[PDB]
C-alpha cells in the first residue's frame, strides 16, 4: 500500500504567519492527492481537489502544489480558526490512504511545568492497589519527558500518559503521568519519584516522597 | 446535502458492527458513497466506496469481513463489519466519495466490558508539598465502563487552575484523572470536593480531599 508521510509532525506558527505543510508517497500518484482539514470533535473538511484544485467555500489564504511524490499544503496567513489537524489522501491507488497528518497548532513562549506527585489514598491502598500520581502542568511545547523512578531505579512497566489538547486560552499543555502497582509492591520499596525533562531547562524537575514518612 | 451516521455505540468482540448513513438534500443514485473510519492517534482509513449504481469496492484489510449495501427507497446506505475486536474501535463516518460531503461521524467502541461504576480516589499533596504560594490537588477516577464520566470540583464552583486528562484503557476499564490548584493558605481552610458523575451506572460519588 501507498505510504504518505505527511512533515512535520507538528507545526507552531503565529496568526498572521504564512505556513506549508509536507506530504510525500511512497509512490509516484501523479496528481492524485486531496487535503483535509479536522478541528477539535468535529468532521474533516475538504480544502483542495487534486494536488491544486479549489473547493468553493473554502478560505483564499489556502492553496496547493506538487505532483508524482512530493506536495505542498500552504496557508498564506494563518488565521486563529486554522488551528487542527490535516491530512493528505491517496486516491490514486488502491486501497486509498491517508498520511499521519500534521498539527498545525499556536505558538507560545515555553513555559516550564508545574510538577506534582501524589502517593496512593488510603482507600485504593485498602482495596489493593496503589496509584502514584504526577501532574506535570502549564507547559509548552508538548515535547517532555517524564521518568519514573522507585528507590532510585527507572520504572517503565506500569505507567500510563495522558496530555490534554492544547488550551484556548493560554495555548498550553498539561500531562498526568501514573504508576500503577500494587499494594503488594508498592509496599516492599521506599522512595518514589516523578523527573521530567522539559526543553526549559536542562536540569530536571524532580518530585518525589518516601512512603509512611512525610 | 446532508449526511448523518446511526447505530449502536459499543457492540461486543466478535459480533456484526453496523451503521446507516441517512443522506439528506440528494439521492444515494446520483453520486457515489464511502465509510471512513478513524483510529485512535489520528488514523484515518478509506474503509469503501459503493458506486451510484450499487457496484462496491472495499479495502483488502477489511477482507470480507466488510460490507457495504444500499436502498434507494429509503435513500440511505449501510456498513457492515463483522467479527469485531477491540481493534474496531473507532469514530465511523460516512462521505460523499469525493470528500465533498461529511457527516457528523459517529463512535463504535468495541469491548465485553460490563456497565462498572468508577472508583474515586481523593489525591492529596505529599505532606511536604505545601510551601509554595499555590498547592494542587487531584482526583483519581478508575476502573469504570464505559464512557463518559463528568467531573467537577466543589459542584462547579471551582473551575479556574483545573485540569481534567482524557481517559485511558486500564485494565479493559477506563481511568481517569484531574487536578486543581488554588491559593495554598486556602485550603485545607476552605475545603475542596472532587465530583463524579457516571450516567451509565446511574451513580455520582463525592470523595472531600
Amino acid at each position: 500500500d501507498i505510504v504518505l508521510t505527511q512533515s512535520p509532525a507538528t507545526l507552531s506558527v503565529t496568526p498572521g504567519d504564512s505556513v506549508s505543510l509536507s506530504c510525500r508517497a511512497s509512490q509516484s500518484i501523479s496528481n492524485n492527492l486531496h487535503w483535509y482539514q479536522q478541528k477539535s470533535h468535529e468532521s474533516p473538511r475538504l480544502l483542495i481537489k487534486y494536488a491544486s484544485q479549489s473547493i468553493s467555500g473554502i478560505p483564499s489564504r489556502f492553496s496547493g502544489s506538487g505532483s508524482g511524490t512530493d506536495f505542498t499544503l500552504s496557508i498564506n496567513s494563518v488565521e486563529t480558526e486554522d488551528f487542527g489537524m490535516y491530512f493528505c489522501q491517496q486516491s490514486n491507488s488502491w486501497p486509498y490512504t491517508f498520511g499521519g497528518g500534521t498539527k498545525l497548532e499556536i505558538k507560545r513562549a515555553d513555559a516550564a511545568p508545574t510538577v506534582s506527585i501524589f502517593p496512593p489514598s488510603s482507600e485504593q491502598l485498602t482495596s489493593g492497589g496503589a496509584s502514584v500520581v504526577c501532574f506535570l502542568n502549564n507547559f509548552y511545547p508538548k515535547d517532555i519527558n517524564v521518568k519514573w523512578k522507585i528507590d532510585g531505579s527507572e520504572r517503565q512497566n506500569g505507567v500510563l500518559n495522558s496530555w490534554t489538547d492544547q488550551d484556548s486560552k493560554d495555548s498550553t499543555y498539561s500531562m498526568s503521568s501514573t504508576l500503577t502497582l500494587t499494594k503488594d509492591e508498592y509496599e516492599r520499596h521506599n522512595s518514589y519519584t516523578c523527573e521530567a525533562t522539559h526543553k526549559t531547562s536542562t536540569s530536571p524537575i524532580v518530585k518525589s516522597f518516601n512512603r509512611n514518612e512525610c | 446535502v446532508q449526511l448523518q451516521e446511526s447505530g449502536p455505540s459499543l457492540v461486543k468482540p466478535s459480533q456484526t458492527l453496523s451503521l446507516t448513513c441517512s443522506v439528506t438534500g440528494d439521492s444515494v443514485t446520483s453520486d457515489y458513497w464511502s465509510w471512513i473510519r478513524k483510529f485512535p492517534g489520528n488514523k484515518l482509513e478509506y474503509m469503501g466506496y459503493i458506486s451510484y449504481s450499487g457496484s462496491t469496492y472495499y479495502h483488502p484489510s477489511l477482507k470480507s469481513r466488510i460490507s457495504i449495501t444500499r436502498d434507494t427507497s429509503k435513500n440511505q446506505y449501510y456498513l457492515q463489519l463483522n467479527s469485531v475486536t477491540t481493534e474496531d474501535t473507532a469514530t465511523y463516518y460516512c462521505a460523499s466519495w469525493g470528500g465533498d460531503v461529511w457527516g457528523a461521524g459517529t463512535t463504535v467502541t468495541v469491548s465485553s466490558a460490563k456497565t462498572t461504576a468508577p472508583s474515586v480516589y481523593p489525591l492529596a499533596p505529599v505532606c511536604g508539598d505545601t510551601t509554595g504560594s499555590s498547592v494542587t490537588l487531584g482526583c483519581l477516577v478508575k476502573g469504570y465502563f464505559p464512557e463518559p464520566v463528568t467531573l467537577t470540583w466543589n459542584s462547579g464552583s471551582l473551575s479556574s487552575g483545573v485540569h481534567t486528562f482524557p481517559a485511558v484503557l486500564q485494565s479493559d476499564l477506563y481511568t481517569l484523572s484531574s487536578s486543581v490548584t488554588v491559593t495554598s493558605s486556602t485550603w485545607p481552610s476552605q475545603s475542596i470536593t472532587c465530583n463524579v458523575a457516571h450516567p451509565a451506572s446511574s451513580t455520582k460519588v463525592d470523595k472531600k480531599i
